[PDB]
């Protein structure tokens, strides 16, 4: 409803490398 | 006192081509 609402984009991330590795493995 | 020697002369380029970088879903 409304706090689903509020956190659509409220996902972690631990690391910038990681980061680096989520959006590289989606484009290869 | 009022002038230093001459600085290394940094040959900046004439005709550089990079890549502009698509935008990334960070």
């Amino acid at each position: 409803n409304y706090e689903q609402l509020m956190l659509i984009m409220n996902e972690r991330t631990t690391t910038i490398t990681n980061s680096t590795f989520a959006v590289s493995l989606t484009k290869n | 006192a009022i002038f230093k020697q001459t600085e290394p002369a940094i040959p900046i380029s004439e005709n550089i081509s990079t890549k502009t970088p698509a935008p990334v879903a960070y």
